[PDB]
This record gives structure tokens, sequence and C-alpha cells, in this order.
């Protein structure tokens, strides 16, 4: 597979590949809207024929919680057929070497639903996140949310 | 003209429109408009208000009336540019914002729309004038600056754009920061302007000097290597990919690029020291083995038997390991034919080995070791394979042999459902689909692959039904409705082809004309960032925007859904019951013309009345959308009722044209359209042009001019 | 992921 920075031109696929694998979804002009606002956060990885087969969608906290600048995925996700082979936790290292070297982020957080067993064991245990509490109903269908924050220290 | 009591109220007007709901405003107009029905800018300030809250050409009607009474004033043309705007017509409020300009000259804002209008429209010599005016107006905004440039480097004008950016920085002797990130980004961009004008060599030197203001290391280094490529510094490029590495060793290109630097491999192929070529990639295997591209990429170049060692290691290694994903890893190999057969004669010698023993071939029992369950994973692999190489028997043996190893794994029958799908066998491949999808109800994923085999067999509700479990029901029409707000193409174009086949016309139009509304909706919405990017300072970013955008219609999904439209309304020409989207049976035999006036008068009567339900149903669905404002006014059927659908099928046809020479089937679809117009040298140039392209024995070229053949020669009399 |  190939893991590289995300352009412009690679985005609705990378909206294809949100749509195909999350109940979560956006239109175009709010990934245009990342890529524009943060223009090196979001990474890629293509198959043999170019074509988005999984990302992450990355961020910078607009309105920064206390003053500190920090990082946020807004999405991450790989087709059922490229799954098990490290591709998000490639994808997440490149992105987060960037929200440092480009943003000064002091951490990184994130949410994922209570019942995603996967993108736990992928953020807690091998991206060593914190689970930093509780958010009560997130998701549209009424699920709870845990916040992941991973602070650079 | 000229009154007191009505300036505070005109004023009232204005601000009602500032502050929305237009309510209160109207009511602080109609006092003065229905007793000074003359005053042109009380005519338009009501238009823009009706236009509001809606609905539409109620305002069009006062602004116009307005507009064409005083000739003069910019409010007029400012509220003309303003609907025309909401409406999408581009070129019309440009050409509005320019006279309500030339009219106000002091009036900046209108400038810094029109930039706007005119960096849609592509106008980039207009643009070019409209920033630098505003950049007169306010220089002391660093983002009047950069759009001036990027417009200039728009034009090609890569010296005026250089002393544009040149200028300002120099305004700045003390600093450092301003933004910072912006300066970051105002240098790589002018390190694109230096490239651009004075080529390479001055472009390295400048990129260079600029490393400490750079932030993104990645482009620094990215770009950094290509200039060191291009000028042949090879040592220096060496040192510079492995920094790229060293961030990041899963990026292909990255590999090639030190090949090429090596002196290994050529700009274009692999050549030569094959040897050292190799011995490279074994050296980068100390490049953490935390990635596989040393050892998968020299798989694509290898050769006879160094390839056979290397295919063997390699796939073991995936094998033991129990990866799903090796098939459509190695699958890209197969582009020779030659590798292929290695790869099935390796992997079938694989699962007879494995029969009595567990261990790989026979000379691998000497270096002993065993495995449980590869055999599993050599089946799905193998299983893949005749499916992709196309045996089917062989194939649905082999994921029958891992199905009852165990049953509980969801590819197994991802695979199986395929298997079918090739046989032809629709209904069990849905069936097959259905239960991979049961065995893994929180995934998404295989629910729509579950969809996607219901709609190939026809199965539209069952489909919607199934895709319901993960979208946001709450609106429009549930979860199709949902689907479309979220532009999911894939879903539109399987359901639109579905229901084309079955001559559900009115549906499919409707899915099809989705798809058009979200490449609508994508082209406009770059709209915003011709004023956002520059605020940020997004300039090489914006760039890539721009490009893209200039050829977004320029896709798969998009000529589908267009070819799909043409097609129906190339049948909505042709045959008259086409509009009433007959079932299939009676759209059989009044397309056989076989049945007599007694039968075809029932058919018709028949349609009729199911044709009057559908509409009957698709206002109550609307009223169902406006009691919850933008409606959708046909829910299905506007479209396939059209009086003229050969003026339907151009419209569908413009933007398919422009890339009528990689897609040949445009021109195509151009013959058969410009033939049943009777405009037969229009026709007959489309059809040449792509005979030129793949044509002369081409099947669509012939059968094309076979019917181009019939209609010409149909328009005498002999 | 993050519901807008
Ligand atoms: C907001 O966006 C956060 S929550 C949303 C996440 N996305 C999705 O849930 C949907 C679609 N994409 C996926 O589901 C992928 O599985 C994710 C994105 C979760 C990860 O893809 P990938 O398969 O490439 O994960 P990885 O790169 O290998 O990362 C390490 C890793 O994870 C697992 N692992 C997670 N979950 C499981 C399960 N249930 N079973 C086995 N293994 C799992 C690994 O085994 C990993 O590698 P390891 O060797 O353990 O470190
Ligand atoms: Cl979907
Ligand atoms: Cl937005
Ligand atoms: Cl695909
Ligand atoms: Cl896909
Ligand atoms: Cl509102
Ligand atoms: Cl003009
Ligand atoms: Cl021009
Ligand atoms: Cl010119
Ligand atoms: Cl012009
Ligand atoms: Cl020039
Ligand atoms: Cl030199
Ligand atoms: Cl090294
Ligand atoms: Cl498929
Ligand atoms: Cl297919
Ligand atoms: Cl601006
Ligand atoms: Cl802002
Ligand atoms: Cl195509």
């Amino acid at each position: 597979m190939d893991i590289r920075p995300a352009r412009i031109s690679d985005l609705t696929g990378m909206q294809n590949c949100n749509l195909h694998n999350l109940p979560e979804n956006y239109q175009l002009k709010y990934y245009l809207y990342h890529a524009i606002s943060w223009p090196m956060l979001s990474y890629v990885a293509t198959d043999p024929k170019g074509r988005v087969v999984g990302y992450v969608l990355a961020k910078m906290e607009e309105e920064p919680k206390d003053g500190i600048p920090h990082g946020h995925i807004t999405s991450v996700s790989v087709m059922r057929s490229y799954r098990h082979l490290g591709l998000a936790k490639r994808l997440m290292v490149q992105s987060q070497r960037a929200m440092v070297e480009v943003y000064g982020a002091k951490y990184m957080s994130l949410h994922v639903r209570k019942s995603n067993r996967a993108a736990i064991h992928l953020y807690r245990d091998t991206l060593q996140f914190d689970v930093q509490g509780i958010e009560s109903k997130y998701y549209a269908d009424g699920e709870d949310a845990y916040a992941m924050h991973k602070d650079f220290s | 003209q000229l009154s007191p009591k009505e300036i505070t109220l005109f004023r009232t007007a204005l601000k009602c429109y500032e502050t929305k709901q237009y309510k209160k405003g109207l009511k602080a107009i109609e006092p003065l408009l229905e007793r000074h029905p003359e005053h042109g800018e009380s005519l338009a300030i009501k238009g823009i208000l009706l236009h509001s809250l809606g609905n539409t050409k109620e305002g069009y009607d006062n602004v116009r009336l307005g507009l064409r009474n005083d000739v003069g004033s910019g409010v007029c043309w400012h509220i003309f540019g303003l609907i025309s705007r909401a409406d999408k017509d581009y070129v019309q409020a440009a050409k509005c914002y320019i006279n309500a300009h030339k009219l106000e000259k002091n009036n900046s804002s209108l400038l810094r729309d029109l930039a706007l209008l005119q960096s849609q429209l592509r106008q980039y010599k207009a643009l070019a004038d409209t920033r630098n005016a505003l950049l007169q107006d306010n220089p002391g905004v660093r983002a009047n600056w950069s759009a001036l440039a990027v417009a200039q480097f728009l034009r090609g004008e890569y010296a005026s754009a250089y002393k544009i950016v040149d200028a300002f920085e120099s305004t700045i002797n003390q600093g450092v920061p301003v933004d910072t990130q912006e300066e970051s980004e105002a240098m790589l961009f002018m390190n694109l302007v230096i490239l651009k004008k004075d080529g390479v060599e001055d472009a390295y030197k400048h990129l260079l000097s600029i490393e400490k203001k750079v932030l993104d290391r990645v482009a620094f280094l990215e770009t950094r290597a290509e200039y060191e490529l291009y000028l042949s510094k090879m040592e220096e490029a060496k040192s510079t990919i492995y920094l790229l590495l060293d961030r990041n060793p899963d990026n292909h290109q990255y590999y090639y690029n030190l090949q090429r630097a090596y002196g290994y491999e050529d700009a274009s192929g692999k050549v030569l020291d094959s040897a050292e070529w190799l011995n490279l990639y074994s050296q980068l295997a100390k490049r953490y083995p935390k990635s596989e591209c040393p050892t998968r990429l020299p798989l694509e170049k290898l050769e006879g038997d160094e390839f056979l060692t290397h295919v063997d290691l390699y796939l073991r290694k995936k094998l033991k390991r129990g990866i799903p994903s090796v098939f459509v890893d190695v699958k890209s190999l197969y582009k020779d034919t030659k590798k292929c057969k290695v790869v099935e004669d390796l992997v079938s010698k694989y699962a007879s080995s494995l029969s009595t023993t567990n261990k790989f071939s026979e000379d691998d029992d000497n270096s002993q070791i065993e495995i449980p369950t590869t055999l599993l994973w050599t089946y799905y692999f193998l299983a893949q394979h005749f499916d992709h190489v196309g045996e089917l028997e062989k194939a649905e043996k082999y994921v029958d042999l891992a199905i009852d190893h165990t049953p509980t794994l969801v590819e197994l029958f991802m695979t199986k459902a395929r298997i079918s799908k090739h046989k032809g066998e629709l209904q069990t491949a849905m069936e097959i689909m259905d239960h991979a999808r049961k065995l893994d109800l929180q995934d998404r994923f295989i629910n729509g692959k579950c969809a996607k085999y219901m709609l190939r067999n026809d199965e539209n509700e069952l489909a919607a039904k199934t895709v319901s479990l993960f979208t946001r029901n709450e609106a429009v029409g549930g979860a199709v409705g949902d689907l479309a707000d979220m532009q999911c193409l894939w879903y539109m174009l399987e359901d639109g082809k579905s229901f084309a086949r079955q001559k559900k016309f009115a549906l499919a139009l409707k899915r099809f004309s989705t798809v058009f509304k979200i490449f609508d909706t994508w082209a406009d919405d770059q709209f915003d960032f011709h004023f956002f990017a520059f605020r940020k300072g997004s300039l090489r970013t914006y760039l890539d925007l721009m490009s893209w955008e200039d050829s977004v219609y320029d896709d798969p999904s998009f000529r589908e859904a267009a070819q799909g439209s043409i097609e129906i309304y190339f049948a909505l020409f042709d045959l008259p019951f086409a509009k009433y989207s007959p079932k299939l049976p009676d759209f059989e035999k009044l397309s056989s013309g076989e049945i007599n006036e007694e039968e075809e008068k029932k058919i018709y009567k028949k349609l009729k009345k199911d044709l009057s339900k559908r509409l009957e149903r698709a206002e109550k669905l609307k009223e169902a959308d406006k009691s919850r404002k933008y409606d959708e006014d046909p829910l299905g059927e506007n479209l396939v009722a059209t009086s003229e659908p050969l003026k339907e099928a151009q419209k569908c046809l413009e933007k398919l044209l422009p890339y009528g020479d990689k897609n040949p089937s445009a021109y195509i679809l151009a013959a058969q359209l410009y033939t049943r117009l009777k405009n037969f040298d229009t026709a007959s140039k489309y059809l040449e042009q792509a005979k030129v392209i793949l044509g002369q024995n081409d099947p669509t070229v012939i059968s094309t001019e076979k019917f181009y053949n019939s209609i010409k020669t149909q328009s005498n009399a002999a | 992921s993050a519901s807008e």
C-alpha cells in the first residue's frame, strides 16, 4: 500500500471511503474546509489503481480549549478489504507528527463510540491514547462516545 | 423622488433584509410602493425580500421592473447581483456587480464580491484587475497581496507574480511573525513562482534559502528531492530521500526516487544494475522491518527464478500470518500473465502439502516446524485467484472448502457471493451477501456490499430497508434521501441503473439527476474559498482546488449517470409509452407491436391510471417534506414527462463532450442524438470523430452508422 | 469520528 499526504483531488475518494465505513458522514465542503484550513494534516492510503482505501481527516481545534493548541482527528477508516495491515496506525503517526511540527499541538483528541472495540484497541493500546471521559449520547443514534486524548510529552 | 418620512422606512426595509426574517421588511416597504410604484429601488428592495423568503419569479419581476426604472443606481444592480448569485447564475452576477461598481466606485465590497464571481467563472484576466483594485484600496492586509499574486500566477504572468510577492515580503524587515504559517506557505508559493519563471536551477537555490521559514517539512523535503533529482545532484538526493523514508518508509515514490538517485533506475524504467538494484532493496530491509515496501516492490520488476524465490518467501510470509489481504496485494502482479501462472502453480502446490503434512512444498519438512490454520488462508487465496482468472468451478470448490473449515468468517462468504455473481446467479449472490452481512451487523461496509448486491438483483426496496440500518433517517426521504444529502454517488448510480433496467424510468432519471446535483454541488463548493483560502493563506492548496475543479465533471460516475439519462431520453423520444414507465412485461408487448388495438388500448388506460396514482402519491410526499424552506418538487416523475427529451439529452451531453477523446462514447451518444434531431452533418462529424478512435470494426460504431443510415435515407422518399 |  501507498501512504502519503492527502491532496485536494483525492478528497472525494476520502468521502467515499467514509461513506462505505462509517455512519457519521459529511458533505464535500467539509472536506474542502479541512484541506484549505490545515493543508498537510490529512493522510491517505491508495490502492495500486490510485483510489482512496484509507484516510485520516485531521484538524487543529479552531476554538482552542484553554488557549493551548491541539489536534483533533475528525475521521479515520479503511475499506474492509485492507484492514488488519497497519494502515490506520501509520496514517495516525504521519498526521500526528504534522500537528506537532506545523501547528505546535500539545495534544490530540478524538471520539469513539463505546462499542467500537476495534477503534478503542487501536487508540488506547497501540497508539497510547488516554480515555479522557465519556460523552453521553454523542452519536445521532444515541450511543455514548469515549473522548480520547493523547498528550505529547 | 426625495421624501423624508419614507427614508426612515426605506432604511428599515434594507435592515430587515440584512437581519433575515424578511417578513417585517415587506411591511415597511409596501406602504410606500402601492402609492409610489415608479421608484426603482423601492421595487428592487421589494423583490429581493419576496425572493428571499421565496419565491422567486415574484421577486425577479419587481427587481427587473425596478432596475429598468433606475438606470442608474448601484442599489438596484447590487440586489440583482445578489439574487443571481443565490440562484447560481454566476455569469450574470458578475455583470451586475461590474455595473454596480461602475456606478458606485467607492463601494469596495462590490469588488470583494466580484472577485469571487470572477474566480468561479475563471475570468482570470478580469479577476486580476479586480484583485489589483482591491490591493490598492487596502494594501494593509497580506491577503490582498496574496490574492493578486495568485490571480496573476493563474494567468501565467509569473514575473508579475514574483514582483508582487517580493514587494510585499520586503515591507516586513522586522517580524518575524506575522502568522508564521502564512509566511511558510507564502514562501512555498513563491518557490513555485520561481520554478515556473526562472526554472529549476534558481528554484533550488531559493528553496535552500527558505528552509528556516518552512513549517511543512514534507513539502520542503519532497520539493527538494524533485529538484535534486532533476539537476542530477544524486548524492544530495540520496541523503534527502533518506530523510523522507525516515519520516515515512511507506511512500512507494520515495523508493523509485532513491533508486533513481543511486542511478540504478532511469526516470522511466529500472536499468541497469539489476544486481545492485536488488541489493539496495535488501539494505532497505534494514529500514525498520516495519515496512513491507522493500520486499513487495521488487516483485513488480523481478522475473524468472529470482521472482519465484521471492514471491515464495512473500506468499508464505503473508499466509502464516493469516492475512486476508494477501491476494489483493499480489493481485497487481497479474498484469503480465506470466507471474499469474507462477503464483497459481505455487499456491496450488501449497494446498496439497498441507495435504498430508503441515508444511508447504516438500523440502520444508527438513527444516521442520508446522502450521494449523494456513489451509483456510491458502484456500481463500485460491478462491479469489480462480474467481479473478475466471474458473468459477474451481473457485467455488475452494470457498466451499474454506467455509467448511470455518463457517463464521465474513470474507469467505463475500467471495462466494462474487463467484455467484460471475456465474450469473444474482438471486443467490444476493442471498449469500446477506448472510455475509448477518455475520457482522455492526459493520456499515458489509451492509453496503449487501445493499449493492440487492440493487444488482433489482430489489430496490429491500436495499433501501437494508441501508436504513446505518443512515440518518430524520430527513428527507429516509435512508435513500440521506444517502443523497451525503452525496453517496455509488448508491444513486446502482439504484438508477436498477430502475432503468426495470423500465422504471422516472425513478431512474431521478437517481441519475441526484448524481448531477452532487457534481454541481461539488463544482459550487469552491466558491467561498476564493475568499477563505487567502484568509488562511493556503496558496498552493488553493491552486490545487482550482485545477481539480476545472475537470471535476470528468469522472466515471458523472459519465455513467449522463449516459444513463441520455439513453432514457432516447427511449422517451422513440416510444410514446415510455413516459408511463410501464412494467417490463407491458413494455415488451407494446414494443413488439404484435398486439391488436383492443389489447393496446387496454394497456394504455392501465398505464395512465397507474401514473395518476404515482402523481397522487408524489403530492403526499411533497406535503410531508413541506410540513417538516426548500422542498423537492419531483419526488419522482417531473423529468420523465418532458415535452422534448432531445433537449434534455443535449444538456446531459454538454459536459461529456470536452472529454470525448478519452471517452469516445460521448461522440457516439452525440451522433445518435443529432441523428434523431434530423441534423445529419453534425451527426456524421461526431460519428467520424468516434470512428477515428477505437473505431472501424467497433461494435458501437457500426450500429450507430447503421442507425445513421436508416434515418438519413428516411428523410427523403422514392 | 466526529458527529456533525
Ligand atoms: C473517529 O474517527 C474514531 S472511531 C472510528 C474508526 N473507524 C471505524 O470504526 C470504521 C472503519 N475503519 C475500521 O473499522 C478500521 O478497522 C480501523 C480504522 C479501526 C483500523 O484499521 P486497521 O485494520 O488498519 O487498524 P490497524 O492499522 O491494524 O491499527 C492497529 C491494530 O488494530 C487492531 N485491531 C483493532 N480492532 C481489532 C479487532 N476487533 N480484532 C483484531 N484486531 C483489531 C489490530 O490487531 C492492530 O494491529 P496490532 O498488531 O494489534 O497492533
Ligand atoms: Cl453507503
Ligand atoms: Cl464548511
Ligand atoms: Cl473498487
Ligand atoms: Cl469500494
Ligand atoms: Cl435560518
Ligand atoms: Cl463579459
Ligand atoms: Cl484569457
Ligand atoms: Cl490576456
Ligand atoms: Cl471578462
Ligand atoms: Cl513572465
Ligand atoms: Cl552543483
Ligand atoms: Cl538510512
Ligand atoms: Cl463487488
Ligand atoms: Cl464490479
Ligand atoms: Cl481575501
Ligand atoms: Cl476568518
Ligand atoms: Cl466511463
